[PDB]
């Protein structure tokens, strides 16, 4: 389809009670593949999908070093951002980086990211062009200086151009089983009396793969935006993810009332009411 | 320090039928920093072992987690999640209800 | 796959 890979790291520092904890997932698309912890028992990088699982020695060595390089690089910055931002060392702070590359149908690279946030803000960020850079305050433009100066665009644009979307196609060749396949939404709608003059009406979606999905309703064919109230995608923990729409319907208008989905794993989008 | 309080959701696996083993889930997001505690409930008390997934995060940076268990549902048992956070001037407790 | 990491900031 069109696909995508990231990988996610964020450190915590906790001044007092040792070093920085470190972790990292991968994932394509909606499915985590690895994870790395710095408070694991013997920290290496660990399978999370079994289509990776198949990788030789060579592979995690060389992950495992990665993650554990970068643990200690993240430990020097966190040291460094306290000086850029005049901080005390008293506090804890968080240090995250997203990376990764998404893909058309035909494999090819459709967009790079590289970038980081401190404390929950953003920090610095690779553009679309994978050349220059967003620096979001005069700290983070002290890095950029640096990076400008070491030409790092360039070796990142390389990565992203090149072995991120390489390695991409593989996974989706060796994994293609599950990271092909759409799971479509399982879909029905339940009503919920509040009072003698009105109802809920949820519109439920279940057991869907990939995440990504549109759950409407509608009153007479106009959309009920400001009206509906519509939960976040939740993971079932089964590789599926959940979501649901509600509506306030006042007594006998529930045919007014129509819930559309739409999902990759369906050939048309779906029109669904109330059916006592 | 920019905080933002955690979204929270409590919900099963699959559709909950009395008497038949299912999971129990407590989708945690939206929040930072990362440091929270969540504990799933059975009649008030701790559920033990609960399992949680490695803190990962959205595009917006903010953080989420799953926390799950096992559980068979029945008509009177009361499950709830309750988290902690730096947002939270209590523990917050939402109740597990079948219908959401 | 992992890249190689960035410089320090």
């Amino acid at each position: 389809g069109s696909h995508s890979m990231r990988y996610f790291h964020t450190s915590v520092s906790r001044p007092g009670r040792g070093e920085p904890r470190f972790i990292t997932v991968g994932y394509v698309d909606d499915t985590l593949f690895v994870r790395f912890d710095s408070d694991a028992a013997s920290p290496r990088e660990e399978p999370r999908a079994p289509w990776i699982e198949q990788e030789g020695p060579e592979y995690w060595d060389r992950e495992t070093q990665i993650c554990k390089a970068k643990a200690q690089t993240d430990r020097e910055d966190l040291r460094t951002l306290l000086r850029y931002y005049n901080q005390s060392e008293a506090g804890s702070h968080t240090l995250q980086n997203m990376y990764g590359c998404d893909v058309g149908p035909d494999g090819r690279l459709l967009r790079g990211y590289h970038q980081h946030a401190y404390d929950g803000k953003d920090y610095i960020a690779l553009n679309e062009d994978l050349s220059s850079w967003t620096a979001a305050d005069t700290a983070a433009q002290i890095t950029q200086r640096k990076w400008e100066a070491a030409r790092v665009a360039e070796q990142l644009r390389a990565y992203l151009e090149g072995e991120c979307v390489e390695w991409l196609r593989r996974y989706l060749e060796n994994g293609k089983e599950t990271l092909q396949r759409a799971d479509p939404p399982k879909t029905h709608v339940t009503h919920h009396p509040i009072s003698d003059h009105e109802a809920t009406l949820r519109c439920w979606a279940l057991g869907f793969y990939p995440a990504e999905i549109t759950l409407t309703w509608q009153r007479d064919g106009e959309d009920q935006t400001q009206d509906t109230e519509l939960v976040e995608t939740r993971p079932a923990g089964d590789r599926t993810f959940q979501k649901w729409a509600a509506v306030v319907v006042p007594s006998g208008e529930e045919q007014r009332y129509t819930c559309h989905v739409q999902h990759e794993g369906l050939p048309k989008p779906l029109t669904l009411r109330w059916e006592p | 320090m920019i905080q933002r309080t955690p979204k929270i959701q409590v919900y099963s696996r699959h559709p909950a039928e009395n008497g038949k083993s299912n999971f129990l889930n407590c989708y945690v997001s939206g929040f930072h920093p990362s440091d929270i505690e969540v504990d799933l409930l059975k009649n008030g008390e701790r559920i033990e072992k609960v399992e949680h997934s490695d803190l990962s995060f959205s595009k917006d940076w903010s953080f989420y987690l799953l926390y799950y268990t096992e559980f068979t549902p029945t008509e009177k048992d009361e499950y709830a999640c309750r988290v902690n956070h730096v947002t939270l001037s209590q523990p917050k407790i939402v109740k597990w209800d079948r219908d959401m | 796959i992992r890249a190689a990491p960035p410089p320090l900031f």
